[PDB]
């Protein structure tokens, strides 16, 4: 059920939800997938994460225009790395309102990323302050705590079985958490478990670098992270 | 080069 559109892949996950996949080919390492979400919410589209590049992100907007033909009201990006925020200029050139964690926007210049137009803030329990995320419709934004990065956020789609862990969550078969160089190894396990507790009805876990998985992706990520403490 | 899971 995948649709290819130039160098991009779209997979419908629900009546109103698609996963977008873009690829960066590294010589001698191969193509690396990064996944985000496209959500149809009545008469508008909401995007979660850019593609690796502006050109790839422009192609996402072209696919949306062709397959959904509704305006993109906003995009939320889940941390200040290239796979999630590489395409901010393409969103801005299209007049799309962009949202990120205030900390993502603060880190963005140091990470070589373009900051979102708007900053999200979070309660002590991890839930987004609603006034910083106006008209997010079914997007439920949760800051689980530091893990993959200090700024990583997650998004549940209300009225679906879908929760997006971004780069925080690894698939249930992963051999490791990958590169722990700039990770928060102390808090990673608790952040993974908080994401799980925030979206208890999510049975489909979408993540940046694997195919959609079961809640076993959350437990496996947390148990791998338990061995870092 | 900060290419997500590739640290370069
Ligand atoms: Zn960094
Ligand atoms: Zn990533
Ligand atoms: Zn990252």
């Amino acid at each position: 059920g995948d649709q290819r559109f130039g160098d991009l892949v779209f997979r419908q996950l629900a009546p109103n939800v698609w996963q977008h996949t873009s690829y960066l080919d590294m010589p001698g390492f191969g193509a690396v997938a990064s996944n985000g979400l496209i959500v149809r919410d009545g008469g508008r589209v909401l995007v979660v994460d850019t593609a690796w590049t502006d050109d790839q992100t422009a192609q996402i907007l072209n696919w949306i225009k062709q397959e959904i033909n509704l305006p993109v009201a906003l995009a939320v990006v889940t941390h200040a790395h290239q796979d999630k925020m590489g395409g901010m200029d393409a969103l801005h050139a299209a007049g799309i309102a962009t949202y990120a964690n205030a900390l993502s926007n603060q880190l963005a210049p140091q990470e070589g990323m373009v900051a979102a137009q708007h900053s999200l803030t979070f309660a002590a329990n991890g839930w987004v302050e609603p006034a910083t995320a106006p008209n997010f419709g079914p997007l439920k934004v949760f800051y689980p705590g530091p893990g993959h990065t200090s700024d990583n956020i997650t998004v549940g789609i209300d009225g679906t079985d879908i929760a997006f862990g971004g780069c925080l969550i690894k698939d249930s078969k992963a051999k490791s958490l990958g590169n722990l160089g700039d990770a928060d190894t102390e808090h990673y396990a608790a952040s993974a478990r908080a994401f799980g507790a925030a979206f208890p009805k999510a049975s489909m876990i979408v993540m940046s670098h694997s195919a959609p998985d079961s809640r076993a992706a959350i437990t496996h990520t947390a148990r791998m992270a338990d061995k870092l403490r | 080069x900060x290419l997500x899971p590739v640290p370069e």
